[PDB]
């Protein structure tokens, strides 16, 4: 997608780049006609393994999640691998079908609220703890500091004995900081490439990596 | 009259009723391995499919085959066509 045409000029996602799509600047002026607009199209995609994995763990995070409030947590978080708001519209959908998540409209405010299914909530955590042990594993940095990891297990058990809400607060506050920082300089990258699979309905195979801009 | 164990005296019809069971049961067990031959084949074949696709997928990879026509990565990222 483009900024200038696709949404109003000054919006942009702060996700996962797309892999040699170059980011082209759009006239101010510029506008569709209705009928080309009412034409267009939209390149499909992901909705596999790796996004709705990543949903679910934003979920998991925030199990409360409203619209507004789930789109600012995925941008938040570090783990971004989606593209857009029509990348995470699709995921949603893809998991719904699944069965993972369920919407309500909350009593207290008319807003959306999202769950996640008690069957599937099992499952949720399995992947969420099997994501953690590999991050953990695959560090190689991770665990040069015995004396950063043991104060850092101390700071977990102070907040889980104590109120960790403003913990989590000023965490988040820190993990947007950071993820800032980093775009800064990295960016993950996604590669497709179209295929047609025996049924004959034409797929595509995604991969992610991470570019140093510099 | 006799207190001996039941037994059925052979006869054509026990003969022939117990080679029907048999064929029966033989028809039931060639088609239950030749559904289970089929579907090893099927699933052996869908692997090997997404092989060669994660080949093929490595080769464009390497060659800057994107297979999305001649023009480049601004029509996709136009969007407006895909």
């Amino acid at each position: 997608w483009q900024s200038g045409v696709h949404t109003p000029h000054g919006v942009v996602y702060r996700g996962a780049k797309m892999k040699n799509w170059p980011e082209q600047r759009i006239p101010e002026n510029f506008k569709f006609t209705e009928e080309q607009r009412f034409r267009t199209k939209a390149i499909p995609r992901d909705v596999g393994t790796i996004p709705r994995n990543f949903v679910l763990g934003v979920l998991y995070r925030h199990q409360p999640c409203e619209v507004g409030g789930l789109w600012e947590h995925c941008t938040n978080d570090p783990e971004i691998v989606l593209d857009s708001k029509r990348h995470l519209r699709e995921v949603l959908k893809q998991a719904r079908e699944e069965g993972f998540v369920t919407f309500e409209r909350d009593a207290i405010s008319n807003e959306w609220l999202c769950f996640l299914t008690r069957e599937r909530y099992e499952e949720v955590q399995r992947i969420v703890t099997a994501k953690s042990e590999a991050v953990d594993t695959h560090s190689g940095l991770r665990g040069a500091a015995a004396t950063e990891t043991s104060t850092y297990a101390e700071k977990f058990r102070e907040m889980n004995v104590e109120a960790k809400e403003a913990h989590a607060r000023r965490l988040e506050e820190e993990v947007a900081n950071t993820t800032r920082y980093l775009r800064r300089f990295q960016q993950r990258e996604i590669d497709y490439l179209p295929y047609t699979d025996l049924n004959g309905k034409v797929n595509f195979m995604w991969w992610y990596e991470t570019r140093d801009v510099q | 009259e006799s207190r001996h164990l039941p037994v059925l005296p052979m006869t054509p019809r026990i003969v022939f009723e117990h080679a029907n069971e048999k064929r029966i049961d033989t028809a039931k067990r060639m088609r239950r391995d030749r559904r289970r031959i089929e579907e090893l084949k099927t699933l052996e074949f869908w692997g090997w499919y997404m092989k060669l696709q994660r080949v093929r997928g490595r080769w464009c990879r390497e060659q800057g085959v994107s297979s999305r026509g001649v023009y480049g990565p601004a029509v996709d990222a136009a969007e407006l066509w895909g």
